[PDB]
């Protein structure tokens, strides 16, 4: 039963609220995360001018143990390139084999093979000493 | 009152250890 | 006289041959009730009685099929080739699966097989989860009827993305087909801490996210134990992932359920005994006492409950109906991944990767007082595991419980690997093959393995009987001596009954039939021809 921490974003919601109409259309290095779960780092400037910062956690970006979802409702997902439907760097903690952290040998390297083969993802890294799976997506 | 459970537990423990002595009972097939 | 693998009354130009004559996944395209069989061929189901079709070819002189006795066509509303047919317990409902969709066929009166029948022939088909089991969502992997479902009308479906859905069907209420009574996301449950957390599924959650469980909890198959099982077995859903892992859910019940007369009293004794052992033992951990507590709480909902009495849909007799206990919770703990003790080392990828699971439930204290979990790999490897510890009812803790730092880590659940053997030669192994288990009609401890390469018969008798006798042994001594001989015994027997040569055509999952008139035989089929191999005639 992995502990689900609190959501967070960078820049903070306060910082984004303080941005003018120009700046909020091109928030650089926008990141949404949840402690002891993972994070989504968008790899381009994003347009947050039509996104409620008070209804972002759990509504648009859902971070659960071993699970990252952006725009969970397919019907209300913006076109590719608009909103948060852009390339991103996702990191998921606790992404070890279901057998547990104490899995080595062929079973562990088999797991890394399976991570690389997950469709619509580009494998970045997996570290057994932390259990963090990092990978890139082009859209959601 | 019910010592049969200890007997079951011991019996199955013995099956395990017995299967361990023989080693993995693996029967694979060859082409010919 | 071409060498065929079926009797003359199932080969062309016999009328019985019409049942058979005209993509990765399982092919359970044959189902049966008595001597009747249902054969999926594309988007239609071919219905026929083997008894009449036999007689027609024996008493021969020298298009819905209404002109042919003992043969009828069943057109279906499916939009893709049928993959699986699953007969219900009382054999009145038939589950019809494509890769993604599920239809329930209300099986028609058998009188429609006679030529004399002039009345209109339009078997009712019900769509199951129109917005749930769809091509735009996760594929359906297993459909199994709940052993304890009222009127045998409770169905469990499982998808690749490990969502378990219980449907409690009533033809008098369309809504029962539209939505499930219970929906469990195993991926949420696996990582949950408390029994009251959210394990449900959102109708709005249509866009897939990203997770290692996309492969690690990709479901290959699920089953309930063979019925006539005792203890917790008939409330235990077993699952096998393509990753090689095995899971169990217990107790999984629909909102309402029907136990055989002996189930509840046997469980009560089992629960009472477990509470006693937990309390009497001073070395009992607070985690061990909680399981006993939760089970006692579950049972208390049943003791203080008066069972309702309702008719049998296909019957002439009333039976007790209970409601599911609400405490400790509706969703049991997900148990697993099970550790395979004495597992073979250096298993290959196609040996670890699972494609089917078949569980023979413990029998009340005729057979073995232990669950037997059988696992089928892509390679056709079969693994026979024994549930030494005994899977039982478990739930996650309540939020009332305070986490203790000096508490030991929960050791993973375990199965004992008793035996592992190939059923295919290396040359017969296909990289994406989907071999299937099938139950034997005459004994739960025998079963079949079907694969495009061929069909194999397997039996765990008399070995399971020898183990049970030792478990019930009246002898003061000699246990370790006698067990050693049993472990040295070859155990299960296996024999190939059929081999397909130079034909990559997949075979319909073997269907065992034991009729007093037609005899005892296996039924399978190629894309075009039948396979009926007999073992005992009258």
């Amino acid at each position: 039963g992995p502990h689900m921490g609190a959501y967070w974003m960078s820049p903070t919601a306060d910082d984004i609220r303080a941005m003018n109409r120009m700046q909020r259309q091109r928030v650089v290095g926008f990141t949404v995360g949840r402690e002891n779960v993972g994070s989504v780092q968008f790899k381009v400037p994003v347009d947050l001018s039509n996104i409620n910062l008070d209804d972002l956690f759990g509504t648009i970006v859902i971070l659960e143990p071993r699970s990252a979802t952006v725009y969970p409702n397919a019907a209300k997902k913006p076109p590719m390139g608009k909103g948060l439907n852009v390339p991103a760097l996702i990191s998921l903690e606790h992404s070890w084999p279901r057998g547990g952290p104490t899995i080595k040998g062929r079973r562990l390297e088999r797991h890394i093979e399976r991570l690389k083969s997950i469709p619509d993802t580009t494998f970045e890294s997996y570290d057994p000493e932390t259990g963090v799976w990092a990978f890139s997506v082009e859209h959601f | 009152l019910r010592a049969r459970e200890a007997k079951r537990k011991a019996t199955l423990r013995m099956l395990r250890e017995s299967l361990a002595r023989v080693g993995p009972n693996v029967v694979r097939l060859r082409d010919d | 006289k071409i060498k065929s693998f079926a009797p003359a009354w199932l080969n062309e130009p016999a009328p019985g041959h019409k049942l058979f004559a005209p993509k990765p996944g399982p092919r359970r395209t044959i189902a049966r009730r008595g001597t009747e069989i249902f054969v999926a061929c594309g988007k239609q189901i071919r219905w026929g009685d083997l008894a009449q079709l036999k007689e027609s070819w024996e008493s021969r002189p020298s298009d819905d099929g209404a002109a042919t006795a003992g043969y009828r066509i069943i057109k279906t509303p499916v939009a893709d080739d049928i993959r699986q047919l699953v007969m219900s317990p009382n054999q009145d409902f038939l589950a019809v699966l494509t890769s993604h969709t599920v239809h329930i066929c209300i099986l028609p009166d058998s009188s429609h097989l006679h030529i004399q029948d002039t009345t209109p022939f339009k078997p009712k088909f019900w769509t199951l989860g129109p917005t749930t089991h769809v091509t735009s969502r996760s594929a359906v992997v297993s459909a199994v009827w709940h052993p304890l479902g009222v009127n045998g009308h409770a169905l469990v479906t499982v998808t690749e993305d490990a969502i378990v859905r219980v449907w409690e069907l009533s033809t008098a209420d369309r809504w029962t087909f539209d939505a499930p009574t219970l929906a469990i996301d195993l991926k949420k449950l696996a990582d949950a801490t408390y029994l009251d957390q959210d394990f449900g599924v959102s109708t709005s959650a249509t866009n897939k996210g990203f997770s290692p469980d996309a492969f690690d909890m990709e479901v290959a198959a699920a089953c309930f134990p063979t019925r006539d099982s005792g203890g917790w077995a008939p409330m235990t859903l077993w699952l096998a992932m393509t990753s090689g892992d095995v899971y169990a859910l217990c107790p999984l019940l629909p909102q309402r359920w029907t136990p055989p007369p002996t189930l509840i009293p046997s469980l009560s004794a089992s629960i009472v005994a477990k509470v006693a052992a937990a309390e009497d033992n001073p070395e009992s951990t607070p985690e061990e006492r909680l399981v006993a507590q939760q089970q006692l709480e579950w049972m208390s909902e049943i003791d203080n409950q008066e069972p309702k009495l309702v008719e049998e849909a296909t019957g002439e007799a009333t039976i007790e109906v209970y409601t599911r206990p609400s405490r400790p919770g509706l969703v049991p703990k997900l148990q697993g991944p099970f550790d395979f003790d004495l597992n073979p080392e250096d298993e290959q990828d196609d040996e670890v990767e699972l494609k089917d699971i078949y569980v023979i439930g413990e029998k009340p204290r005729n057979g073995l007082s232990l669950n037997i979990i059988c696992l089928l790999s892509t390679s056709g490897q079969v693994k026979i595991c024994l549930d030494i510890d005994g899977v039982e009812a478990q739930w996650l803790p309540p939020r009332s419980k305070n986490k203790r730092l000096f508490a030991p880590p929960p050791e993973p659940p375990s199965l004992l690997t008793f035996q592992t053997f190939d059923t295919l030669k290396p040359a017969e192994v296909t990289p994406d093959g989907w071999p299937m288990f099938s139950e034997d009609a005459t004994s739960p401890y025998s079963f079949y393995v079907t694969h495009p390469a061929g069909i194999t018969y397997i039996s765990l008798t008399p070995w399971v009987f020898r183990l049970e006798s030792e478990l019930q042994s009246d002898s003061e001594a000699g246990t370790e001596f006698r067990i050693d001989l049993l472990a040295k015994g070859q155990g299960s027997e296996r024999d190939r009954i059929f081999t397909q040569t130079r034909t990559q055509s997949p075979l319909a999952a073997a269907t065992s039939i034991d009729d007093p008139d037609l005899g005892y035989f296996i039924l399978s089929a190629t894309q075009t021809d039948p396979i009926a191999l007999f073992f005992e005639t009258p």
